[PDB]
């Protein structure tokens, strides 16, 4: 029972595609020591048109000029620490590297459950009834096929979908009439090919999970809101009171769900015209961003993303056919409290990601380690004389999130 | 009508405006050469001299 | 009146070396300066003469 050896078993580790896939061109090196801990990016402007038959109209009504912008920030540190006696430590492990490999796959696998449940928390498009799970080839096509129609072609868009459901699409694949190619790989590998009904599909086991939260009652919106572009030119955030719902419950609302507007419709961001879903017009939904409680007579005020924007005075920057006001039928997306594993589908140039370096303490050493693009800073100190060495690991983030209103979560349809 | 102040930065440039200042005469003045070199904080601390 | 230079370097012997020395420097500095070259072009025994 003395005899032990020097080599370790193996263990579990989960996947890494979202920070591979989220854009991290526009923010790096931007929050230096000068910008301080936020930075703000600009947005495009848009103009509308008259109507009129005459020419010598040189005076009159014209447009107006609005400036947006899209701040992103910093976030909390990714900190992991260790107390332990150096000495019994040190007994049979040489320069205490046997931490290392555990440790960087920690913060590694911290920051992408954080960038998930972000994308999650900020996405505003949904799509399908989220009991059902994926099953055919349509459930992935829609998603390519609703960014098309919104009118977003510049980037790359990408869907990642949990193991499981990849293997319903690969048995879909092997039952394919004509494509060899296809049958064999989908028969062996049992691996579906990169590009996937006109989006780049992506298998991960490693992604957030969320709980829907307990409602009731027929919710109904109780005061007109302001969705004003002077008003949400800076965040596309905005708040609503809702009426009808129940008595008195905690934790109302959740962080994550989606609140579905019946009569109001999306447009064509260009063309500023309704969407089609095949037999009935697609109707705007937001996303709830912070938990929302429930107070006697059934008042809920909540914060959501995403914003229907019909200002009469800057048409321009309309969003939506028409103006949520007092009355309106309200809906939200799944049942009471189930959990559930979304499936997120979203554009290139949506959620940020970026790293801010850490300097070096004084008087204490320290290194730095490389794991795919992170550098995590390692400190080392032995504070108290107790033989009471102390190991740290740092990480700090930063996050920005440009439109709300290109990605989601998506589930399967019936 | 509009409103563009979002197409803007408000900068703080790199530079210091000048400060006040003092004059150092005394410390050139007095004399330095005897005591210098002479006082040990681990030997003690007081040291003597002799009168004529 | 005399102000010597500082002397924080110090030496064991001292009795003032007689009733005081003063110490004194040497500046040098090189400069890169713009000066005007006059070419005289006479023939007679050489042409070029800068």
């Amino acid at each position: 029972s003395q005899i032990v050896l020097k080599k370790f078993l193996p263990g579990f580790m989960s996947d890494l595609v979202l920070a591979k896939t989220v854009d991290r061109q526009l923010l790096a090196g931007e929050i230096n020591s000068s910008t301080g801990d936020s930075v703000s990016f600009k947005r495009p402007h848009q103009f509308s048109s008259l109507r009129t038959p005459t020419g010598d109209i040189s005076g009159q009504n014209k447009n107006n000029l609005i400036s947006g912008k899209a701040t992103g920030r910093v976030g909390n540190y990714i900190t992991v620490a260790v107390e332990y006696q150096q000495l019994e430590e040190a007994i049979k492990l040489n320069q205490l590297e046997e931490i290392l490999a555990p440790v960087r796959q920690r913060i590694v696998t911290d920051l992408e459950t954080e960038l998930a449940h972000f994308m999650m928390n900020n996405g505003a498009l949904s799509l399908g009834s989220p009991n059902t799970p994926i099953t055919k080839w349509s459930d992935v096509a829609q998603t390519a096929s609703f960014l098309k129609d919104l009118g977003v072609n510049e980037g790359e868009n990408y869907a990642v979908m949990d193991p499981w459901s990849a293997q319903r699409l690969a048995d879909a694949q092997t039952g394919l009439h004509a494509s060899d190619q296809l049958v064999r790989t989908a028969w062996e590998n049992a691996q579906i090919p990169t590009n996937f009904g006109g989006i780049r599909a992506l298998m991960s086991n490693g992604l957030a999970s969320r709980t829907q939260g307990a409602f009731g009652g027929t919710l109904t919106v109780k005061t007109q809101p302001t969705v004003t572009y002077n008003a949400v030119k800076d965040s596309y955030q905005f708040t609503v009171t809702l009426t009808g719902a129940t008595a008195s419950v905690t934790g109302f609302l959740k962080a994550g769900d989606q609140v579905k507007f019946t009569n109001t419709y999306w447009l064509q961001q260009q063309t500023k015209q309704a969407l089609y879903n095949g037999a009935t017009p697609i109707s705007f939904t937001a996303t709830v961003t912070a938990d929302a409680n429930s107070d006697s007579g059934g008042d809920v005020t909540v914060t959501l993303s995403g914003v229907p924007i019909y200002d009469t005075t800057n048409p321009q920057y309309n969003s939506v056919s028409r103006q949520v006001e007092a009355g309106d039928a309200v809906s939200v997306v799944g049942t009471a409290s189930q959990t559930m594993k979304p499936n997120l589908f979203y554009n290139k140039f949506f959620c940020g990601l970026g790293s801010i370096p850490l300097p070096k303490l004084h008087s204490i050493d320290s290194a730095v380690a490389t794991y795919e693009g992170f550098s995590i800073r390692v400190h080392k100190y032995a504070d108290g004389d107790a033989n009471v060495q102390k190991m740290r690991f740092d990480l700090l983030p930063a996050y920005v999130c440009f439109n709300p209103h290109m990605g989601g979560q998506f589930f399967g349809n019936p | 009508p509009n409103n563009l102040d979002s197409n803007v930065s408000q900068i703080v440039l790199k530079k210091f405006l000048p400060g006040f200042m003092s004059d150092l005469v005394l410390a050139k003045t007095v004399d330095r050469q005897l005591l210098a070199g002479e006082i040990n904080s681990s030997t003690g601390d007081s040291v003597s001299f002799k009168r004529p | 009146p005399t102000s010597l230079d500082v002397t924080s370097m110090t030496s064991w012997e001292y009795n003032w070396f007689g009733a005081d020395v003063i110490y004194i420097a040497k500046y040098y500095e090189v400069r890169k300066e713009s000066v005007d070259v006059i070419s005289y072009r006479h023939p007679i025994t050489g042409e070029i003469a800068t």
